[PDB]
């Protein structure tokens, strides 16, 4: 599944 | 105390872009405890891959695994509103406790990664000493990284506010927007920093009108 | 070489919550150009302030400032839609150019600040030993900036999906999350991070409908 | 005015 | 591994002149063993006293007392002969051992010191960070005490050679040493770095014969 | 200031036993003047080279050569007597004077050294990088230099109080003393820290009449 | 008592 | 010729 992002 | 348990290389996790994200700074004590909110990147993502890295480089691949684990359960969602909350807990004993939950859903998942895992001795010197040859290398990656996901978003959000705006973009804002967004996702496809500042550049160029309906609405 | 011209500081800007972003590391060799692309915090903004900061210190108040500037003339649009690149430019003369560009108006504005500008010799001591007394404090206040900015996309972001779902969300969830909403944003008027993360919690737990509806669109 | 936010 | 024991802090002992002298560098990973080699100061010393210090300063008084305690039972000799054998020994419990081993008599006598002695995590800290702000004052002490043991050994060196020269030296060279040595030995009594290196170069100037005749023997 | 020109890499000179001796810290900030006294190796040497050396690491041989002179006219003169004062001066233009000055003789020898000399930007980070990797390596090559310095002085030394004890010291002590400083100055001949200690350990042991006897005189 | 020198 | 020695 996807990297997890830094939340903006 | 003559002597202290420590930290030799900062502990984290893979973030979008292939970056390590620092969860624990190299040389902190022991026991410590630190948690980040991350979220997801594509709409309706159901799942995230938690990667656990030992190390001071920027590339992810150029640091220790330490090992990986998926949280799944993610309920549909626009990209970037899931909250999920990665702690890295260290205690007495050395032993990581690594775990990410949904604040949504409120699933939870977990490694555990004993205190002899990770790099050796002499290990943690050529990591350190590799950090340092490679500085300037590492910022570039990311620099470039920081920049695809800037270009991403534009990207994303614009597609978003064309579908969102609908009848009120004249067809020639449309067309221009349109090639413009496909020109910037060509250049999402490759390294090159300079063509995706570009291409970045030309979509701010033709989405002016496209920018105050979305403003507007 | 015997000798290098080096920056005895980093040399960055304030950005939003009062941090200090760092454009230029401490230690970079002279001359020296750095670049990076930062955006509006609010729809419809007109006008940044450009605020330049020579320190170690993660509060922009416990640096030093070599001047401010504002930059307007932003067309109107989405926050964080506008792209405003800022530029760091130090010449062989030792003389700091930081600009600011609206790549979507196109639209520039500059400070000039003299080589001899910034912190003396004993300062810059001072600063480095001071940078590393509050190592702990500083990142404590960078995780709650980051937390504060994290509810407050939420918060915003949320309003936008309230707003674009309409007649989809049901009256109960509606009330739930506008009521979590005011809590997260009474928190947001504080410091105190765990408040905060405990109203986003509350919101993550009351919106999972609307979430639904906003990925569906 | 306000401060310039890291783009996301 | 994900964690390393370490000194966070210089071990040592306090040598000639009120110094420092570093047997564990800070950050040396444990267990560990080091040892150097020192002697006496004065002719017929039968004691030496061992004064064992944690920290980063230069002065002696400017670190942590670990504790101190004498061997006794140094045979007569000229200063500077004795072999006094001081180990520094960190076992894996953090324990550390110092012992002092004269090697013509045999004598041994040692301090064992808890893992939990010396400074706590706070004043670690508040060590490094004055061992920072003091680098210039520390360097200075040090170029002072390391002035004032040249000086001496000229003084005791020149004493010994004028006993042994007798008749050779003429009565004028010998007049001339003589109050040179008197300017010196009132020099070493103060912190003057350069009233201590004038009168050592006003003893270099008087000795051309005493050191032809110290030379020829 | 926003910029400061500093040493990117210790300076110094070669000592004896091929150890680079630092007279200029690395990141000191220009103009600077620093200063140390040295002395003869050897009983009547009538000339020293100076070696100026720029690095980090402990062995002359591994740093950068700035260049080399003779300083001669050294007057007859027991070793460890002439007061050699060697300064290292670097003005506002970075230009390093080196001058070595017979505080006895009153002789002073110079090289001038461009501040375009030593190593470029890449080989700064290649020998920072380098002293880090070869840390422990440096540090047993400092102490292997430290203990055959010990080794000779003592031999030196032993020799000369058996040459002033004459018929006072009993033939079995000769003897003893003797095949000691044979076997010890066979050991000074090799790389063999333990063997050297050895050694010195014999010469101890045996010296014990020969002590008091240069001691009583 | 005296403390240590560095041995020569 | 010799390197100089530390002066004692």
């Amino acid at each position: 599944p996807r990297r997890p992002v830094i939340m903006r | 105390v003559l002597l202290l348990d420590v930290t030799p290389l900062s502990l984290g996790i893979e973030t979008m872009g292939g970056v390590m994200t620092t969860l624990i700074a190299k040389n902190t004590t022991i026991p410590t405890k630190h948690s980040q909110v991350f979220s997801t990147a594509e709409d309706n993502q159901s799942a995230v891959t938690i990667h656990v890295l030992q190390g001071e480089r920027k590339r992810a691949a150029d640091n220790k695994s330490l090992g990986q684990f998926n949280l799944d359960g993610i309920n549909p969602a626009p990209r970037g509103m899931p909250q999920i909350e990665v702690t890295f807990d260290i205690d007495a004993d050395g032993i990581l406790h690594v775990s990410a939950k949904d604040k949504n859903s409120g699933k939870e998942q977990k490694i555990t990664i004993k205190a002899s895992s990770g790099l050796n001795e002499d290990e943690i010197q050529k990591m350190v000493r590799d950090a340092e040859a490679n500085a300037e290398a590492d910022r570039k990656f990311e620099e470039l990284v920081q920049t695809r996901n800037q270009g991403d978003h534009l990207l994303h959000s614009t597609r978003k506010q064309v579908e969102e705006a609908g009848d009120k973009l004249p067809a020639d804002d449309k067309t221009a927007i349109e090639s413009a967004l496909t020109a910037l996702e060509t250049a999402l496809k490759g390294e090159d920093k300079a063509a995706i500042e570009a291409k970045m550049q030309e979509l701010a160029q033709v989405s002016q009108k496209l920018m105050e309906i979305a403003q507007q609405q």
